Parts: structure tokens; C-alpha cells; sequence
RNA sequence: GGAACUUUACCAGAUCCGGACAGGAUGAGGAUUGACAGAUUGAGUGUUCUUUCUCGAUUCCCUGAAUGGUGGUGCAUGGCCG
């Protein structure tokens, strides 16, 4: 099923905007684990690669492939707009950003 | 009719907001909310008795707004093409369980 | 060719208001639990 | 005239399920065990109201179904079963000689050369 | 019930259907030896880096 | 008194040897008795492809191989001396590890 | 390439969208999602229906697109192989 819950989505892209980037297997079946702020959140592989799909097809994120896995990776545009979607301080960054 | 349109958009983040009739009696009958506020406006006397019954008896509080559009313009019903008056869905109820 | 009638597309039955449905009004209680 | 095991259909009918798994040869018995604890499936009671419904003197209308592997119970006699052999529904009747069977035992998918 | 009838027989997991090349998910012609579960055109492309060489 | 075992296992040669050798250095320059290194048997691995993708001509098959070297070396030492003798840098490729013997 | 299912590419049926995105229509007075029971059905399969719920702006409709495909062409090619 791709109907993806909204909290999940949110859940997607605060650790996508944390960790600049997000590596998927690419399966049909299975599950995707992340960590916020400590535990964990699951979320279907499906809806994973649906959100990275819409992403990419709004040129928001970079996407390479190898091995049955992706690697999503937010620009600038993706991440201006992951800004503005949680609403987070013009002086949030990235993992991969922050010196 | 201006703190709350701070009010309802800062609870809009962290998806504080609830919106639509079922869904704010549903807040009020279950508990778990802070205030709902309604629009005078909402052309069913049912509609704004059952809103106010819903939280008077959980002793919820309850603002009322003047204008059913500029409340549905305010938490983001509205339709774009920065087209805002090009439609406005109608939202008389807006329910409220976190402040921020 | 189909020798079976084609299943319609799926409605949804709607009706409005519906959240008073339940409430039958003071002293409000629910139809069913 | 008809017997399994040497019984004949009413005390067939008369015996519980654990004699009858006891009666039955080893594929059978091993279905049964197996499918102990799994639901049967919707066609046995299907049947059993096609059997209820119909009047002393004719034939219960038939039940169609998917289903193979389903092991012929002393019960499901007299019921009137069309099987799926790939891409028609062939009707058959369950007679007491079909006691202990599968299912896809009695429609032919192929046809001889 | 679309939802529990969608990919059904595949939860079970059984079978050549079950396992893929992870390299690139074929299901055809699987080297299981040693847990590799690597296709046998996909091997002899990757076999050097793998660290296997060809002797003999 | 107490013995620890190093098992020293990799796929090149000249690697394994190498790192052997650097701990039986260090292992003799810190006046421990040494029992080893034993050169365990050599393991190959062996994967036998047809070399066609598809299925045409003749066939013609690949025979990839892969060798394992294992050595073991005793140390007569404790165990804080065994950590002082395996710190150094080591060969990419080879691992080594360190069990207590009873 | 020792195929029970899967694999599977074939046959008879039934599902899902795995049609992203963009522009319009509807839309918290609810876009939609998923279902109890009866029946439709091979299916104690909400597939669709009756009658009732449940979610919530994720989705549906409609146009251009897009995507996937063991579809074609190995006499358009790469790589590999003979
Ligand atoms: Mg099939
Ligand atoms: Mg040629
Ligand atoms: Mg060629």
C-alpha cells in the first residue's frame, strides 16, 4: 500500500533533512528503520520509495542506485523546501552541512 | 478574531490542528483536546449546538468567529492556482490539542 | 469479450453532517457506546 | 450394497472425526493432521446448506470451486460439486465411492490423445 | 481483504521465487555456495573483486 | 602460567606472512616463550561457472578460486602484554584475533 | 532449464496502481482510505453491492505526461561468450 500516513511522512523527512541522506533496499516487501532523537521509527519500504519518487520527480533530491539499494540525497532546493515544510529555523542543517 | 489566527498556525506545526466536524467531536467526545473553536456562521443550528454540547460537557473552552471564510482561510483550507479567494473550503469548526 | 457485466466504479455513500448522527441532544449522550 | 472399510453409509456418517481419520489411508490421515488447526474452507458449509435447501426426490444444485486437496468426508456425499480444471467448472457428483479422495481426483484438466 | 490477498504467496518465502541475485534481483541461475546468493553472469562479472581469481 | 592464541587469517600470502612475522618480532623482543606459528592447512574456495551468459556454443567453464591462510601463535603472557604486542599497524586484509586458552 | 505454488515468460479468470509530476473540477458542511453482517464470487476475497461504520487531505476524475514490462527487433547496439 502506498497511502502513506501523514506523521509517517513527517517522521521520512526530519530524519532525511537530520541525516542528509537516505539509503533504502529496494524491496516490494520489507521494512525501513530510522533514528530520531533516539529509538527507532519504521516505515514501510513501499511508502519510503513512493515519498523519494515524488521527491525526485520535483527535483528536490539527487538518486543513485546500486546493489538493490538507493541513495536519496537532499539539494539545496530539497533543502529549502524540507525547511519549510517542518518549519524548522532558517539556521537549521544538516548532519552532513554542520562543520 | 487576532490571536487566534497566531493560535491556530502556530498549532498547525507538530499537526496540532484538527479540522472538520466529525473529526473535532470526535476530539471533544474522546477527550485529549484544549479548546474548539467555532464559527457562527456554519448555517446548521445542529452543527453549532452539538459543537458547544461537545465541549461543555468535557468543559472545553470555545471562541466564536465571525466569519466562517477568513477561519477557513486561516488554517489552510484553500485552493491556489496565489490564488486564496479563487476557493476557500469551508471550515466552521477548528479544534485545537496542542498549542505548539 | 466479456461475458460478465463490468463491476461499477466504487462510491462512497456520503451524507452530510453525520458527526450529530450519533449525538442525540444540555445532556448529550452517544446512540451506541 | 456400497461399503468403505467395510462400513456402510449410515454408520460412515455416524462416526466422529478422529475414527474416521483412523479410517482413512495415510495421505488423507496426514492431510487431516496438518490441517488440524487451520480453518476449514467456506465450500463444506456451502454444501451443507445446497444439501439443506433442496427437497427429497431431486439433486442439490451444484457448488463451484478452486479447491483440489480437499479430502472426500462420508458427509459430503450426495452434494453436487463442480470443479475447476483450469478454465471451466465440471459438475460432479460425490458418491460414496469417492469416500477418502481428493477433490481433484474427478475433473480431468487435459484430454487424451 | 485486497490488503492481506496482495503478495501472499511470496510472504511465505519459499522457493526459487524467494531469493534474488544481490546484485541485481534476478531469480535465474543462483550461486548459493557459501551464502553468496549472487547470479552466475553477475559472479563472473564481480568474481575479481570478490576476491576469487581464475587459475587453474 | 595462562596461554593466549592469536589466529592470524587472511587471503593473501604475503600479507598473513608478514603479519606473522612483525608479532613473532615483537613476541621475542619481549622475552615470552612462543609456541608456533603453526601454519594450518589451506583452504580453497572454489566456484565453477559456465563462462557463456545465455546458453550457446560450447560449453566452456570458469574455475574461480579463493585460498585462506591461517597461523596461530601461543604467547605465554598476559593478557595486557598480548595487547601491547598486537598494537601496531596491520596489513589491510588480515584479521586477527585473540582467544584465551584453558 | 532436476518448473507442485513461486520461478513463468503460456492458458482461464479475479485484483492492485507500482499513472511520479504539472494544469483544471470536487473537497474539513469532508478529497478520500479501510472494513462488521447479508450476497456477488473460486474466494467467512468491501472485487462490487445493500446497510452501517472508520480514516483523514496522504488520495481520488481528467488532460497532457510518466512508469514498469522474461513486449519486439541480437539484421540498430554495448558487454560477454562460442
Ligand atoms: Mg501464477
Ligand atoms: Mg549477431
Ligand atoms: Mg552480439
Amino acid at each position: 500500500s502506498t497511502y502513506v500516513p501523514k506523521p509517517s511522512r513527517d517522521n521520512v523527512y526530519r530524519f532525511f533533512f537530520t541525516e542528509g541522506v537516505i539509503a533504502c533496499k529496494k524491496d516490494r516487501m520489507g521494512t525501513w528503520t530510522g533514528t530520531l532523537g533516539g529509538n527507532t521509527f519504521t516505515v514501510p519500504c513501499i511508502q519510503v520509495m513512493q515519498l523519494m519518487r515524488s521527491l525526485k520527480s520535483r527535483n528536490l533530491i539527487k538518486e543513485q542506485y546500486a546493489w538493490r539499494h538507493y541513495y536519496w540525497t537532499l539539494n539545496d532546493e530539497g533543502i529549502a523546501y524540507m525547511r519549510s515544510y517542518l518549519h524548522l529555523a532558517p539556521s537549521a542543517m544538516p548532519n552532513t552541512q554542520k562543520p | 478574531e487576532d490571536a487566534v489566527r497566531i493560535v491556530i498556525q502556530k498549532s498547525l506545526e507538530a499537526n496540532g490542528l484538527v479540522r472538520g466536524l466529525s473529526e473535532v467531536a470526535r476530539t471533544l467526545d474522546c477527550k485529549t483536546a484544549h479548546m474548539c473553536i467555532l464559527a457562527d456562521d456554519c448555517e446548521d443550528e445542529e452543527y453549532k449546538k452539538l459543537v458547544t454540547a461537545l465541549a461543555k460537557q468535557g468543559n472545553i473552552d470555545l471562541i466564536n468567529v465571525e466569519e466562517r471564510e477568513k477561519l477557513a482561510q486561516w488554517a489552510g483550507l484553500v485552493r491556489r492556482d496565489a490564488g486564496e479567494v479563487t476557493k476557500t473550503l469551508k471550515c466552521s469548526s477548528v479544534a485545537i490539542r496542542d498549542f505548539g | 469479450i466479456f461475458t460478465k457485466p463490468k463491476k461499477p466504479t466504487h462510491r462512497h455513500k456520503l451524507e452530510k453532517m453525520r458527526a450529530l448522527k450519533y449525538f442525540k441532544v444540555y445532556k448529550v449522550e452517544r446512540t451506541r457506546q | 450394497k456400497f461399503t468403505y472399510r467395510g462400513l456402510e453409509i449410515d454408520p460412515l456418517l455416524a462416526l466422529s472425526e478422529e475414527e474416521f481419520k483412523a479410517l482413512v489411508h495415510a495421505r488423507a490421515r496426514r492431510n487431516m493432521n496438518r490441517h488440524a488447526d487451520r480453518r476449514p474452507p467456506v465450500l463444506l458449509k456451502r454444501l451443507r446448506e445446497a444439501k439443506k435447501h433442496v427437497k427429497v426426490g431431486e439433486k442439490p444444485k451444484a457448488v463451484k470451486t478452486h479447491l483440489r486437496d480437499v479430502v472426500i468426508t462420508p458427509e459430503m456425499v450426495g452434494s453436487v460439486v463442480a470443479i475447476y480444471n483450469g478454465h471451466q467448472f465440471n459438475a460432479v457428483e460425490i458418491k460414496g465411492e469417492m469416500i477418502g479422495h481428493y477433490l481433484g481426483e474427478f475433473s480431468m484438466s487435459y484430454r487424451p490423445v | 481483504g485486497h490488503l492481506d490477498q496482495w503478495r501472499s504467496r511470496q510472504k511465505i518465502g519459499m522457493g526459487k521465487g524467494a531469493r534474488c541475485c544481490v546484485i541485481c534481483s534476478n531469480q535465474k541461475a543462483l550461486i548459493r555456495k557459501y551464502e553468496l546468493n549472487v547470479c552466475r553472469q553477475c559472479f563472473r562479472e564481480n568474481a575479481e573483486h570478490i576476491g576469487f581469481t581464475k587459475l587453474r | 602460567g595462562q596461554t593466549v592464541r592469536l589466529t592470524i587469517t587472511s587471503r593473501n600470502a604475503k600479507a598473513v606472512e608478514s603479519v606473522t612475522s612483525q608479532l613473532l618480532t615483537r613476541a621475542r623482543d619481549e622475552k615470552v616463550t612462543i609456541h608456533g606459528p603453526v601454519r594450518l592447512p589451506t583452504r580453497t574456495l572454489k566456484i565453477t561457472t559456465r563462462k557463456t551468459p545465455c546458453g550457446n556454443g560450447t560449453n566452456t567453464w570458469d574455475t574461480f578460486e579463493l585460498k585462506i591462510y591461517k597461523r596461530i601463535i601461543d604467547l605465554h603472557a598476559p593478557t595486557e602484554q598480548v595487547k601491547k604486542i598486537t598494537s601496531f599497524t596491520m596489513e589491510s586484509g588480515v584479521d586477527v584475533s585473540i582467544t584465551i586458552l584453558d
